[PDB]
This record gives C-alpha cells, structure tokens and sequence, in this order.
C-alpha cells in the first residue's frame, strides 16, 4: 500500500503542506533524515518509470506544493523530466496552477574564516567574485581622478569585464590576442583609413607589440591593401600556417570595435599605465589595469575554499536541509506549463520511436 | 585432507571474523587500502569511487558494488555502533533507502579506526599476499578495540552483538587484575549487549547463558510510549538489526487483514530530530493493549540469537564472553612486544647511522678533501672504508645485533655513502647540536624498551594505559536498556 | 541556450570520437591511467582489475566491467586493426565468447600505444579536471598515428572502418607535398577500408563516395571456397563486426525451415590455425549455387553503411576523407610546435640551473665556509644571496625568457638553495666535467630548436620525418581485398 | 539447436575423439583459439545448471573421453562438481567405464634463461628446488667422508627435511625453536636420565643456546623435575606469559626425539660445524648444515622466475594448447566413481535444503 512508501507529515491541510519528490539512490535516504516532519512529506522513486510507482504517486495526490528534488546532470534529471512530461500529459492542470516546483541546490559553497556562503549560480559565482574582489579596493591613477573606487569602479570594471566578454564571443572571426592589443593602442578612425601614412605606421605599432609579447611560437605580420580608403590587415604565422585578418571598413565603423576603442579610451584617460592598487590593507604598483585586476583576484581567492557539487548525494542531511528543503534558506523555481511542454518534448525526442 | 574439508575451510574463513579485530578479509582489506592511501580523519574527504578502486586494484578485485556496499556499512550510524569510517552525503537509511553512488560520496578514517591500525608500520602483524602476489595485506590488525565485542559481527555462522567500549574496556582491565575472573565478574562491568540503535532488552537470562556458553537467545523491544492528543502510539528507538520502513508496511497489512484492531492512523514521522513511528488508537479500544498485540504479531520485539562464533587461530570457535576478552589481551601483548623489538631495532639503526654522521663532521675536512680527488664516488668511497676516524656521548647499547664486532671509530660501506649523500645544508653548525640531541634522546629510549621488555608485569601496565586512553577518548553513553524484570 | 540543446550537446560528447586521436573519453582516460601507472610495453604485465580500479578511482568512476569491457576491446585482435592494449590471457573470441574475469587477464600498453601518446608531458595536449577535481585528463593524445582512420570508430550517429596504416600514412605525406590534392589523389594510396579482420570487399563505388561526401554503402563478403572430398565450403576469413556462432546458428535455422537448400554437414572447425567454417554441400546440389543463395540470405555478406561523424572543434561534423586527414596534420603541427616550446622552456631552465651550480664549484670553498657560518640554512642562504660570484662556456640564449635582466655572476635564491641542496657525491672533479658536457649539449639543443620555430618548412620536416618512422615501425600487410570487377 | 554452441571435429570416430567442458567465462574462448581442430570438441558452459545447457549435453553425447576444464578455486570449481554430481546421478555407468576426466592445469611455470617448466604440483615444486639446490653441489667436511654428494647427499637432504617436517608438524605441542636446538645439542639418554647432575647440566647447556639464539622477545628457563627418574622442564616467557614443556620419559622414548637425534648424530659425525659447500663453480665456508643448505637454495633460484597459475584464463590460448591440452604435453586425471560419489555429496552439502 502507501504507507512504508511515503513518509507523512503531521500537516493534513493541503496549501500548508509540500511533497519532495527524490530518486531515492540520490536523495532518498539523506532527504529523510534532513525533511522537517511538521509540513514535509517525501515520496523516493526508482526508475524508466516504474507503474507501481505511477499509482504510488497518484494514490497519493494531499500537498499542494510539490518540489521535485532530482540532480542537474543529464543522467540524472531524467526522473525530473519523466515526471514533468507526466504532468503535461496525464495531468495538465497541477502544472498550469502552479503546484510543480523545481528545488535549486547550490553549485557552489565558499567559506572564508568562520563564515560560509552557498551560491545558487555561475552568475552569482560571478558576482561573488567581483565583489569580494572589489570590497576595499581603491585605484589611484594620476589622472585629473587621484582615486577611484566605489560605484566608479564598478563601472569600470564592469566595461573592462564587459568588453573581454564580447572579446571572447568574437573569438573565432579574429585572434583573441589581436584584439586585446587593439584595447591599448591608439584607434583607427575611418578618417584615419583615407590616410596612408598614419595606416601603415599604426598597423606596424600594433603587430610590432603583437611579436614582443607573444610567449608562444606565432608571428605577427602586417600589411595595407589598397582600395580605390586604405584598410590595414594582420597576417599571423601559427602555428605553422599563416592566416590574415582584414580590418575591414566596416570593422572599424562596427559597434564592436568601438566598444573596445571606448574601453582604451577610458583607460588611456586614466593613465593607467602608471598606477597603484591597494585592497585594502596592502597595495601594489601596477603596469596595466588588468593587472590591478589580477591582483585584487589574487586577493579576494587568498584565503577562501570553493567546493562545487555535482549531485546531491554529496552533501549530508544535515547540509541538504540547510541548502535545499529549509524554508528561509531554500531557492526554489517554480515550473511553468511551457516548460513542462519543452520537458514533454524532450522525452519523446529521447524515444526516437516507440 | 578430502577436497570437501578443504573447500569448507575456505567458505568459513569468509564467512567468521577475526576474534582479535572482528574484522573479516573484506573490511581488513578496505580499511588498509585507505590507511595506504593518506585517507586520515584530519585531510580531506576523499570521493568513495577512489577508495573502491584503489580497493578493487590492490587487494579485493570481486565486484565494485561489493566493496562500495562495505565501505557503507562501516559509515552508517545505525548499522554499527562505533563507525570505523567517517562519511558525508547519502549513505542510505534504515529505511533500507540506498547510499549515493560511490562519485558523489565522500569518506576518511574515523578517529577510532586509526587505533584499530595502531602501530601497523612497525611490524606487529603478519602479512600475506594479494590475489596476483604483487602487495602485501595484514593477516589481521594491531587493534587497541576489542571491536568483535564492540561492534560485533554476523554470519550469513555466528551472530555477535555489539557492546559498549567503556563497558568492555572496563571488562578487559578487571581480566587483566585477576586472569582467574568469573563470568559473572565480568558481568559487573559488560551487563548486555549496547546497540547502536539504542532499545530495551527485556530478558537477562539470555545474555548470562551467552556470555557462559558463547550460545543463547535475548529479547529485544521497541522503546513505545503512549500519548494522549485522541491516543498516540510513539517508538523513539526500534530493536537492532530491523528495517524501519517493511516494519511499517507489516502493521499496514495486519490491520488491513484485521489481525491486529485498534488503530486509526499510522504514519511516519521520522525527522532530522530522530526516529518517530506515530500510530493513533481508535475509540472504543486501548493503546497499551494495542501495544502489547503489536508485539506479539510484529517485528517491534525481537529475539536476538546470540552465537557467538570466531577464528581464533585460523580455526572456528564456539566462544564464551571471556574467551573473547582473553583473546583480545593476549593479542595486545604480542602487538606491544613485537611494537617494542620492531622500535628498539629502529632505534639502534638510527643511532648507529648517526654516529657515522657525527663522526663526519669532525673529521669533516679531510673527508671534502678525498671526496675532491676521486673522481668516481666509488672511489672515494672506497677511500672512506679504509681509514677508520663526543666521547662522553659514545659511552655499546645503540649498535644493532646485526652489526659485526669489527665495525678510531670504524666505517660501514652503507655509513660512506651516507657521509657522500649529506646535503649541503646539514654543515652548518646548528645541525650538529641538533643531531647530538636526537641521539641522546634514543639512548633513553633504547633503555626504556629494554626496560619493557624485561619486565613482564611493566608491559601489562604499557596495555593497561592503552586500553584507559581508548575508554576516554572514545568511550560513551549506553543506548539500549537492560530490564530482566 | 536551451537545456535540450546542452542536454543533446553532451550526450554527443560521449558518443562521437575526436578526429585527432579517434578516441573517446573512455579510452583516453583508460589509456592515460595505463601511462600514469608506468604500465609500458616493456615493463611486466599487470593484472586487469590493477588498471580498472585506478581508472574507476580517479578518472571514469561509472561501472567496473563497463571500464574492463573497454580495455578487453581494446585488445582483442577481431576487433581492433591495430590493438592499442597488449593483452595476455583469455579476451573473449569472434563467437563471443566472453573475456576471464579481470583479476585473471594481464595487460600492458602496445608499442603502438606508446606512440598514441608520445610527448605527452611535454605539455602538448590541453587538459580537463576529473569527476572531483583532484585530478587532470589530457582533452586529447598527442598522437602520431591517425587512428579515427587506422582504427575507425562506431556510433551508438557514426560509422567509421578501419584502415591500413600504410596506406594512411602515404595518403596523409601526399596531402603534406600538395595540400590541393584530391580525393582521388588520395586514393592512389588510400584504395579503401582494411579491417582486422581480413575479407573481400566487392563494390569500388561505395567507398569512392564516402571518401566524398563522408557518406556511402559498401560491400563485404566473406572469403569462401569450394573443395573437393563430397563437395564443402570452407571460410578463411568473415566480414568485420560479424559473430561468427551466431552467424552458424543462422544457417542451421535456414536449413531447418529449408530457405537454403543444398547442405548436409554445417561444423565449425575453427582451430589454434585460424578460421575455418565447414558446409557439406549435399549431393545434387551446387556448391557455388549453394554459396550464392547464402550470400543472399546470410550474414556472409555485408553491407557497412559508412557515416564518417567526428568531432572537430567540439562541434560534431560529416567529413571526407581529405578533412580527416587535414586534421590529423594540423593536430601535428600544433603537438610538434608546443612539443618544441616546453622544450625549449625546459632546456633553458636546466641550463640556468646549472650555470649556477658551475659557478658553486669554482668558488665552492668560500661557499663551504660561509655554510659552516650560519646555524640556520636561511641565514647561509641569504649569505649567498647577498654577494655575487668557463667564460669562454658562458658566452644569453641559455637564460629563460621570465628570468629578469639583473640575475661576476648573479644568483637566484632558488639557486641559493641548489648549491645548499647538492650532496657531497657531485663534488668529486669528475662530476664538473660531465656537467660541462650537459650543458654545452645542450646550448646546441636550443639553437636547434630555435631553428625549428623559425623554420615553418622545417617543422614541416620532422613532421613526415616522424610518419615515417611510424609506416616503417608499425606497418603491416592489407587484409581485405577490394575487387571493383 | 547445437551448431552455434558446439565447436566440432573433423574425428567422427568416438573413442578417437575428446570432447573439452569449460565456462564460457574462464576458458570458452581461448579453448577455440588454442585446440585442435583435428579430434578435440569443445562444449563451452555456463552456470546453478542452465536447463537449456543440460540438453544441449545430452544431446551431445560422438565422445568416448570427454574432459572438464575448470579452475581449482572453490568459486570456479564449482561447475566441474555440479557436472560430477550430475553424471553420477543422471548418468552413472558413464564415469564408471572411465570416460570422464579432469584436466590438471600447471600450478607453476620456472624459466631459467631460455629453458621454461611447467610444474603440476606443489609436490612437483619442491621436487624441483631440491633438484636445481643439489645439481653441481657437493659438501666438503673433515669425516671420514672428505666429499659428500651425489646420492649420498640426497640421503641426507632428505633426513634433514623430513625433521623439519616433522618438527613442524608437532609444533604445537612443542616449541618450534626448541627442537630444532635439540638436533644440535648431545642426545638424552633413558639411562642419562636416572642421574641427575647429567641432566641438570644438559637441559642447562639447552636453555642457554636458546637465549644466546633468540631474536625475537623470549625467555628460556631450565627446572628439573624429581620423579621417584629425572625429568627435564623447559619453561619459555613469551610474550609476557611463561609456559613449560616437560621432557617426559614418553618423549626421549619417542620416536620423534629418536628421528631428532639420529639427524643430529649424522650431522655431528659430518664434522658439519666446520665445512665448505660448493655448488657448483662457486663454494663458501658454512657454520652449519642447514647455513649450507640454504645457500644452495639462495644459488638455485639466483637467476629463475616462478609464475603461479589461479586461473585459467590467466593464459593465452597457445599457452593454454602448451599446457593443458596438448596430448604430449598435457597432465590429465581420470575420475573414478568414488569421487563422482563425493562430488554428489559436496553439492548435496551445500544444498543444505531443496
Ligand atoms: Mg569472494
Ligand atoms: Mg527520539
Ligand atoms: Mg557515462
Ligand atoms: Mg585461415
């Protein structure tokens, strides 16, 4: 029957209780040992989905807020979407009304001295980041601002961070190493392209850096075509093929390289060649900007641990309760009938044919 | 003897745990491989799947699933009373739910089980091969925890109950005053069985028969109290050895067939704050009547047969509460003498190559200088052996037995290749102090394992300590409650 | 992204292999394990269970006997063109018979293997955390054998047939001398597939086209003879990826229900000589009549739907047979170029150590004495620190390029520690002058390879230098046959 | 049907023909890659009997010798007990008239140099131990045989080892240590024991060589027993518990004391204490007899390599032909009706239901 299945909680008015739903090889076990017995009832299913257990969970609603506690992986999750293209198939109200929910286990647990921190994303890791990174920092440039910090820098390190982004999302049209350089050097005006002269010179400057700071084995080459507007082109020997990168008319006019001139511009305006950086306590003279931003990160990581988790069978009871079912600290998502719908069709894409 | 005799001996030598460290060849195998491995309780956790297979490629290649389902068991509160293996995540429930898989969960040594492989490194016991003959694992472990009495152990055969360390502890100390000790002396101090999940033992006599005759059947019942707001039924601690959740199911069925009457609501709630069994009486009928019908058709009682069983050496036993405890005392006296000639050994070796050492800096400039003039470091080698070279300090005792009569102060080959591999930054003169410290720290030592060694009744007092020093550190509170009415 | 994209993204990851090396994450992980543990082709064998369990231990923790079955293909002669795993013992038969238990089977890396995976701590491939993060798997193996295309692979999609590594080594030195070559050029080395197991392909067209467009259907028939004394069939050698009982089983199944007609005696007479499948043709009966009508209702014959999918960039792509071989070159390149640097890198470190430890000697007396000064090994070291100290030997190229401009002779403090770490051995005059030789070899070492990074044709060079050395050691003889008629 | 399952002969005669039983799983393969095509049949099986299988055996038999391959280990073993057990019941005549065997798979393979070994047993190896150990030596000692070899050497290896055996095999009763001192110390006499000042003197001579001996933590303790007839007593403290052994009247009387003595009188008439042993290019100065023989052992096995077999499948298929089915080279063992009978009874054991 039910009982020796699923484990009740004292609450018997639906809309005041919630049901955890676990793969009882992942969570089964430690989710029992961690619920709280007042509101918490927890059914563990096994499958890929066993028919006993189908009327198991049907001859058991009741609870109006169900969470369906199941790991990220690809391997694992395939008990969340089962249940997901269940729902959207047998029964599709429960998820329209907003019953479903979807329990969000942190990826990661950073612990500084006495205090710990349980970060639910790789975006919020991001932020963790910086902000620690940031936290008493202060960067003093010669330029007409001798210090600047607080919501300033954030702003700056957000474009800087912002561009090497986008850097990297235009990796493969050009070397990323190229375009770093073109954050440092001078930029290219499309008034500038009509000239010759001032062309050459600039694209002899950049490839010129290229070559002295390239630690692995590529050459830099340049060269200037000329179009009946002069247009600078780039030619790099790696590894031991040689490819060219035009900047074309357009590159110069896009919006992408402006972001990158705007970014140098800013620095450039900062002098940031000459600089110091302290956070907070102690300080360091700097070349570069990012190198002040290498630092405040060689700071803030100094003394702290990252454990990421990769399943919830990791973590004890105790740590499961605190992290995933307990109330006040617990991230939960709730599903949507749309992603039910895309839960539906990814199943039936698993079943080629059936 | 016959094929069969043979093949009988084998199928026992699996199945029977070891009377000195009630471990079988699997958990002694499992254990060493995290010992090897640096797997402490004070480093990091270390995922379960780098055990298993550290386990698997070295010692116990018989199924992955096999081993992992070992190392679980030794984690798990509720299977053992004193966990050999300190685990995090999910490692299953008594539920009978399954552990997480061995990628996820994390394990080390507890604190106890580096006491039951204290002293492995000093050689205190015996080694034998690995299935392809290229490691060596113990035959058994150099314990300081009578763990076959402490944690027990089950034949799928024999059936030992765990115990409580201090209890036994104590037991052990009061055969170690009077080796002539009754049963029912060692009753003063070991009264029953203390599982790990803690419940009543109704039934005294059992336990005194066990612990007579190594065989006999005890009672165990599940800690019910009965609550009013109508009536509630409530088990805080079930009997030892008993799935929680089939319990469940079997008072399900029962009153769905109507062999049992008297209840309206039973459910689970079983929480981070411990075991909750909650059963509700109907109207027109009694809890504890209830109660007492549920004992009598349920899994709640349990009669525990007691049968007691072990190779003592290498062979099976049908053994009494004080053959076991003998057992365990003769076993530390032979790990502590063997620890005592195994650390007298290391300490005349030591000392002997610290005398060549001391020696060398001395004389320490002619030797620089032949070491410039050979060219091969044979041949100022060579050079060394044939001119022989802190006097107080010198003055028979640090030189091993081994070492030959013959070997001015005499050089080993051995010792002229030590003097040609001393480092650079040994010369400095804070080093020498500091050696001429180590050295005459040993020779005190030295004389105390000689000391020991002679004196039969001061190794009894080195154990004596031992077994004090386990009943504190990892002594605690009994569980289950003795109650012969 | 969407989570059926990522979701669809990884479970590719698994399936298709790497046109680089042709492996896929299992067996690059099986096989690093097997280079990790020093388990080469001329050290003693070790047990199966040794390497599955230090596999499932620290880098593809998912099953023991999904990790065994892996290495057992990986050494089985029927189903690998050139068996990456030397393997002794029982490994499983074309019947499919399965392979002895791991503890019974021993194994060690093929010489071929060896190759797989050569210049590999050189620092050559990227490398990616395991399951924990404790550990670190190469992305990919530097290889020098083009083994998607030597051995193939198979999807659970796409289906890639093994080739001669003559052949491929030509056809991958014919694309070095014109990179404009075409398919057909190729195919003047590359005539078509060459499986292990040796047979007969029929059609010419089938594999022209999948050279093309990555995409075909060829032919496979198995080698039969008609003989006299009645009249049998006799099978030397049977299609790739055929089980040969099952496949009996079949033709007894047919002539039960009598679909084939014409055999009297079906016995497999396969023996320690080779193959042999035996078919009595019955009297009145056709043997070759006999054959045809198998041919049309048996799995003598098959077609292989060729499906050339392999992932590029991590991205999954249908290519021909020019873009497999492309890059199996431009992975060269980079492994060579890399290779070069860390050598380079490393070279110039071992010459920036030693320059110091040459310097030691020279003024090695002020050092000794500065050693016996100083009580704490920092104090001396500072000592050395503080003042600086074969000219012809010395005279840049040997200084890294991290190493700073400052650094008489200056010292590091790293350095400082060296001449306080050599041992009084290296002191003997014999040990200046062979260090000396070191030294000036290897100055000769880095304009060399300077002379490579510079070179863009002369890396060009040691590359068909290097596929060479790999038809002449590791080439063998066709097996199949390809009769376009 | 059977093709498919069963690897034929070209033989058709039975009585001319041997039909091989392995599991699939230890040897079904590599006994298809290593047989002979020409008169040997291999059956491959799997199992805990497959019903499926066991018709298939019957409908195989055709085979007049029909050999069971199958590994020594209870675990493997077990296949070849539950075919023994089935003959005898099912089957009865057909292990009576000698037609069942069971294949005897090397326990060793010794390699010195190019010559390789195969041994069957752990008789067979210590047979040839002894043999390499002897071959070329020759023991020179100052008795009225200046030069001991040959079989007269043999002679006395052969003593020496039995007593040790022995020695062994009453080690429980006695202390091993100690009677092996009482081969090297002067005999007790029945007559030596009626005086007392002989006896006392002895057993004190005894204890002291055991003490001088001792490495390991023991102590040796002499105490003679007054029976009115003296009887010696050797007490020993180890570890920290003394116990001791009384040399009753029965022991000097006993054969085992008298094989002891002889052995000893043997050695102390070969002069052994001062000798030389030479096997055979080189010699070296030995203090005792067995300090010689186990320098001949050191020498015998100084450039050999011995190789255990566990199982099967630990070889490859030609080593397996080599080994085990190889009619030449092969080491088979008929099973007679009484151990089919045993073999009936060990799976009826185990079966202690059915
Ligand atoms: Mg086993
Ligand atoms: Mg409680
Ligand atoms: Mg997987
Ligand atoms: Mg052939």
């Amino acid at each position: 029957g039910l009982p020796g299945k699923l484990a009740d909680c004292q609450e018997r008015d639906p809309a005041l209780s919630e049901l955890y739903l676990v793969e009882g090889d992942s969570a089964g076990g430690s989710a029992k040992q961690g619920r709280n017995r007042k509101n918490q009832a927890i059914l563990p299913l096994k499958g890929l989905s066993s028919q006993e257990v189908a009327t198991l969970i049907t001859a058991l609603g009741r609870y109006h807020s169900i969470i369906i506690m199941t790991d990220a992986d690809v391997d694992g999750s395939h008990i969340r979407t089962l249940l997901l293209t269940f729902f959207y198939r047998q029964m599709p109200e429960i998820v329209e009304r907003g019953h479903v929910y979807i329990a969000q286990p942190p990826l990661y647990k950073v612990k500084k001295g006495k205090q710990e921190q349980y970060i639910k994303d790789d975006e919020a890791m991001d932020q963790y980041q910086i902000s620690i990174a940031l936290d008493g920092a202060t960067l003093h440039t010669n330029a007409s601002a001798p210090a600047l910090a607080g919501e300033a820098l954030e702003k700056l390190v957000s474009e800087y961070n912002a561009t090497q982004k986008m850097i990297n999302r235009m990796e493969r049209r050009y070397p990323k190493a190229m375009l770093k350089e073109l954050i440092y050097q001078p930029t290219l005006t499309e008034a500038d392209l009509s000239d010759e002269q001032t062309v050459t010179r600039w694209v002899n400057a950049l490839v010129s850096e290229l070559n002295d700071k390239e630690q692995h084995g590529s050459q830099w080459k340049f060269d200037v075509h000329t179009n009946a507007l002069f247009e600078p082109i780039v030619r790099v020997r790696t590894h031991g093929v040689d490819t060219d990168y035009p900047l074309d008319h357009e590159f110069i006019t896009g919006g992408e390289y402006r972001r990158i001139c705007t970014l140098g511009e800013k620095l450039r305006g900062l002098l940031e060649e000459d600089a110091f950086i302290e956070r907070g306590e102690r300080r360091q003279p700097v070349a570069s900007f990012e190198q002040a931003l290498d630092w405040l990160v060689k700071e803030s990581r100094r003394g702290l641990s990252i454990q990421r988790y990769k399943g919830l069978g990791e973590m004890n009871p105790e740590q499961l309760w605190e992290t995933t079912m307990d109330p006040e600290s617990r991230r939960m998502l709730r599903v949507t009938v749309k992603d039910a719908i895309a839960a539906d069709q990814l199943f039936t894409t698993l079943m080629g044919d059936a | 003897s016959s094929y069969l005799d043979y093949a009988m001996s084998v199928i026992v030598g699996r199945a029977l745990p070891d009377v000195r460290d009630g471990l079988k060849p699997v958990h002694r195998r499992v254990l060493y491989a995290m010992n090897v491995l640096g797997n402490d309780w004070n480093k990091a956790y270390k995922k379960s799947a780098r055990v298993v297979g550290d386990v698997i490629g070295k010692y116990h290649p018989h199924g992955d699933s096999a081993v992992y389902d070992t190392i679980v068991r030794m984690a798990q509160p509720f299977s053992l009373r004193y966990m050999l293996v300190d685990g995090q995540g999910n490692f299953g429930s008594i539920d009978g739910d399954s552990a997480a898989a061995m990628r996820y969960t994390e394990i080390r040594l507890a604190k106890i089980a580096h006491e039951l492989m204290a002293d492995l490194e000093k050689e205190t016991v015996d080694f034998v091969d690995n299935y392809d003959g290229t490691e060596k694992i113990p035959d058994v472990m150099p314990t300081k925890i009578p763990n076959l009495l402490v944690n027990g152990s089950s034949g799928i055969a024999t059936n030992i109950p765990p115990h409580n360390l201090t209890e036994v502890i104590n037991g052990c100390l009061a055969y170690i005053d009077d080796e002539d000790i009754s049963i029912e002396g060692l009753m003063e101090h070991i009264p029953g069985p203390d599982f790990p999940t803690a419940a009543i033992i109704n039934g005294r006599r059992g336990i005194e028969e066990a612990y007579r005759t190594g065989r006999g059947k005890v009672y165990i019942r599940a800690r019910a109290e009965v609550e009013v707001d109508r009536e509630t039924i409530i088990v805080h601690e079930i009997p030892y050895q008993v799935n929680k959740a089939r319990l469940i199911e079997k008072i399900a069925e029962l009153v769905k067939e109507k062999r049992v009457e008297g209840i309206s609501a039973l459910r689970d709630e079983s929480d981070k704050d411990g075991m909750r069994i909650v059963i509700e009486v109907k109207r027109d009928a009694v809890g504890e009547v209830v109660l007492n019908n549920l004992y009598s058709q349920t899994q709640l009682q349990v009669s525990f047969g007691i049968n007691m069983v072990a190779l003592h050496h290498g062979q099976p036993k049908i053994m009494n509460l004080k053959d076991i405890i003998a057992a365990f005392v003769r076993h530390r006296r032979e790990v502590v003498t063997r620890r005592t000639i195994f650390e007298l050994r290391k300490a005349r070796d030591r000392a002997h190559i610290l005398e060549a050492l001391a020696v060398a800096l001395a004389n320490i400039d002619p030797i620089i200088e032949l070491i410039r003039h050979a060219p091969t470091p044979a041949e100022a080698k060579t050079a060394l052996v044939a001119n022989p070279w802190v006097a107080a300090m010198l003055e028979d005792a640090a030189r091993p037995e081994w070492l030959e009569p013959e070997f001015l102060y005499y050089l080993t080959e051995q010792q002229a290749q030590a003097i040609l591999d001393l480092r650079l930054q040994k010369l400095t003169g804070l080093e020498h102090e500091k050696l001429l410290d180590e050295y005459k720290e040993l020779l005190d030592q030295i004389a105390e394992l000689l000391r020991i060694l002679g004196s039969a009744d001061r190794l009894m007092e080195v154990i004596r300590e031992e077994l004090e020093l386990v009943r504190e550190q990892f002594g605690d509170k009994r569980r289950t409650e003795i109650t012969a009415n």
